[PDB]
RNA sequence: CUCUAACUAUAAAAAUCUCUCUUCUC
């Protein structure tokens, strides 16, 4: 199948990673807007973007 | 009760290669044993949350084909004389079990904790690293 | 230097009669025409690609969309 | 010289106590010198509380906690961030770090 | 023209051992071509390339040379492979050697046949090699028999 | 349409109905819409422009790169090598030729083809270097929509460049081929091939 | 002038180094 889902960030939880080049945000689904995840992003984001996810059960873990 | 056919999830999450192993109420009958190392490549991420996630999806699918619709979580650490703290993957395994339609009842921790260890491996000065 | 390309002549340096009927027959049915498109079909060297491409502006076989240098953009006459 | 008038052990009048093993490196360390941390936590964290609540029979099922007293080593305690080097006038203070949250 | 894979289908299976000739290396890994099967490309990643710590790739891979590998995932729509190299057991490499050697013999013989008859290897394999592999599992034993029993 | 008389005679087609700004006086910015919802607001079709050439201060703040016209960003990414680095009028001419070529092939107003190719050729999940030296790991992560736009433009122009290099086809023709192939999901396109291969790497390294 | 609640989770490898030291009295 093609379970491509979307998720609009509601807040950005600083920038993580050893490189210092990835960030961590709290995304909320376009559907069921009470269901949120924490996810890692690689690039410039701000409050308002719509990420595309091929997963929904994954949660972000701080990169070391 | 509305005829929720029950099983016990009985997760075993060591610091490597977590286990998801659902059984009936008695526990004498074993179905859908699929583990963490069953589904992931690196041989080092058998303990990773993604490993337990895929293992949990497989056991959920197999049990749903069986007819069991609700499960009882029995989280177990490696136990014994070992670290006996729950592994990283077991929590993801439980979350994915609760995701895939299955109903959840009576989470228990059943790690084998001793009245004392016989002897803990590593010598008096322990693992030097 | 290292002749590992192993390319041949691969280009009609001089146009031949049968190749003339070839250029004329698929002068249409080539819904987009350019010098590179013309030489893609092995039938033109590339200098005469411009010659044949310019000659086709004789009886309106193809129409120009833009006639900027360094290339050309031609479509079938409809 | 004495870096610690308490010698670190916190024994003062026993002579010998029974050692305990490190959780990480399994170092046979005396039970009073060893740093003990009581990890009381939730068997399912806030990351999945909503999911479990929606997908569980027995409405308003009080989910259980998990309790473990961890007997760290001391090299492990320095390395695993459990305990930190302190100022020589700050070593005086034995009260825990002031109630992380109220 | 060396094409028309040894087996009865052009695509791999999920667990098999294979042997590979490297063609190039990129930063994330190498998308290389399979020789146990005809030509289909697939990735070998650096994390699952070397046994020990990956200090060098030029010394280990030696692009343009032959190595053992296995296949973990398959793309059965247009053709893409995920392969592995560290998970080759001490017993795996030996049977990979023998399998590739017999395959190479049966390939070179029929390649000579195609070159002398100037007919594509596809038709020749479909007419000769495939029924023999069906009957006796591999055409080389059939060649030995034809040497002995006709 | 109401040709205004003046002492200077501007051509009629330049005077016809010019409350209807077109890109090169050939393509309408209306009728062009973004199929994907994630990459909207990071592809600038809203503002009409008469040229794909504007001296805009699109690199002063952090996020103004989005507000730059998408065709302008394609132009600016075409002018990428030492041999041709400052030359932008050449890039504008190349883009104009590519737009005409795309209009010829499957008319499908070429701005929509550009937008669709950019949507398709941008990866949705990527990797990052997280291994602690001793063990080399790539950790699968998600990409910002702005970085999706940037990366899509990057591979599109890179594929056009590598196709045009020591080849008979002009840079405009190769760019048009890449844009057309990336408008659909045709794996023959280099940009879409890199997109798919990077995404499947990231899947392999969850 | 009355008060005990929240939380995790990093240990790859790294050996050695030939000079020469100089005054404070208003
Ligand atoms: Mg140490
Ligand atoms: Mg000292
Ligand atoms: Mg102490
Ligand atoms: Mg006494
Ligand atoms: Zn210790």
């Amino acid at each position: 199948k093609t379970p491509v889902t979307l998720a609009k960030v509601i807040k950005v939880l600083g920038r993580t990673g050893s490189r210092g080049g990835v960030t961590q945000v709290r995304v909320e689904f376009l559907e069921d807007t009470t269901r949120t995840i924490v996810r890692n992003v690689k690039g410039p984001v701000r409050e308002g973007d719509i990420l595309v996810l091929m997963e929904s059960e994954r949660e972000a873990r701080r990169l070391r | 009760d509305n005829s929720q056919v029950f099983g016990v999830a009985r997760i075993f999450a060591s610091f490597n290669d977590t286990f998801v192993h659902v059984t009936d109420l008695s526990g004498r009958e074993t179905i859908a044993r699929v583990t963490g190392g069953m589904k992931v490549k690196a041989d080092r991420d058998e303990s990773s949350p993604y490993a337990a996630m895929l293992a949990a999806q497989d056991v959920a699918a197999k049990c749903k084909e069986v007819g069991i619709t609700a499960v009882h979580i029995k989280i177990r650490a490696t136990g014994g004389t070992r670290s006996k703290t729950p592994g990283p993957g077991g929590q993801a395994a439980l979350r994915a079990l609760a995701r895939s339609g299955l109903r959840i009842g009576r989470i228990e921790d059943v790690t084998p904790v001793p009245s004392d260890s016989t002897r803990k491996k590593g010598g008096r000065r322990g693992r030097r690293l | 230097s290292k002749k590992s390309h192993k390319d041949k002549a691969k280009h009609a340096v001089v146009l031949d009669q049968d190749k003339f009927d070839r250029i004329m027959k698929e002068a249409p049915t080539y819904r987009y025409v350019s010098v590179s498109v013309l030489v893609d079909r092995f039938k033109l060297g590339g200098s005469l690609a411009r010659v044949a491409l310019r000659h086709l502006e004789n009886e309106g076989i193809i129409k120009p969309v833009s006639k900027h240098s360094k290339q050309a953009i031609y479509t079938r006459a409809t | 010289p004495k870096k610690r008038a308490s010698n670190g052990r916190n024994k003062k009048g026993r002579g010998h106590v029974k050692p305990v093993r490190c959780v990480n490196c399994s170092r046979s360390v005396p039970k009073d010198k060893a740093i003990k941390r009581m990890a009381i936590r939730n068997i399912v964290e806030a990351a999945a509380i909503r999911d479990l609540s929606e997908a569980s029979v027995y409405a308003e099922y009080a989910l259980p906690k998990t309790y473990n007293k961890l007997h760290y080593c001391i090299s492990c305690a320095i390395h695993a961030r459990i305990v930190r080097v302190r100022s020589r006038t700050d070593r005086r203070i034995r009260a825990p770090p002031q109630r992380p949250r109220f | 023209t060396s094409h028309c894979r040894f087996y009865e289908n052009k695509y791999p299976e999920i667990d098999d051992i294979v042997m590979v000739n490297v063609q190039q290396i990129a930063e994330m890994g190498a998308y290389v071509k399979l020789l146990e099967y005809d030509n289909i490309e697939g990735m070998i990643l650096l994390s699952e390339l070397s046994r020990r710590r990956i200090r060098s790739i030029q010394k280990l891979i030696r692009v343009g040379k032959n190595d053992v590998a296995v296949v973990l995932r398959v793309d059965k729509e247009k053709g893409y492979i995920d392969l592995s190299k560290r998970r080759v057991s001490s017993e795996d490499i030996i049977k990979c050697e023998e399998k590739y050697q017999k395959s190479k013999t049966v390939h070179s013989i029929l390649r000579y046949c195609a070159e002398k008859f100037q007919i594509p290897l596809e038709e020749l394999y479909k007419t000769i090699a495939w029924p023999l592999s069906r009957k006796f599992g591999h055409a080389y034993e059939a060649f030995k028999l034809s040497i002995i029993d006709e | 349409f109401v040709p205004v008389e003046l002492a200077t005679t501007i051509p009629v087609e330049i005077q016809q109905a010019q409350q209807e700004i077109k890109l090169f006086n050939k393509w309408s910015f209306e009728d062009v819409e973004v199929k994907d919802a994630s990459l909207v607001d990071y592809i600038q079709i809203s503002k009409p422009i008469y040229v794909a050439h504007t001296a805009g201060r699109y690199a002063n703040k952090r996020f103004r790169k989005a507000q730059c016209p998408i065709v302008e960003r394609l132009t600016n990414s075409l002018m990428m090598n030492g041999r041709n680095n400052g030359k932008k009028l050449k890039a504008v001419r190349i883009v104009k030729h590519t737009l005409e070529i795309i209009n010829v092939l499957t008319d499908q107003n070429p701005l929509q083809v550009v937008v669709d190719a950019i949507i398709n050729s941008g990866p949705r999940e990527d990797t990052t270097r997280v291994g602690g030296g001793g063990a080399a790991r790539r950790q699968a992560v998600d990409v910002s929509p702005l970085r999706r736009v940037n990366q899509s433009i990057a591979l599109l122009t890179i594929g056009a460049r590598e196709a045009a290099f020591r080849n008979i086809k002009t840079i405009a023709e190769t760019l048009a081929e890449e844009l057309i192939n990336a408008a659909k999901g045709s794996s023959t396109s280099y940009a879409i091939k890199k997109k798919d291969e990077l995404e499947r790497v990231a899947k392999s390294n969850r």
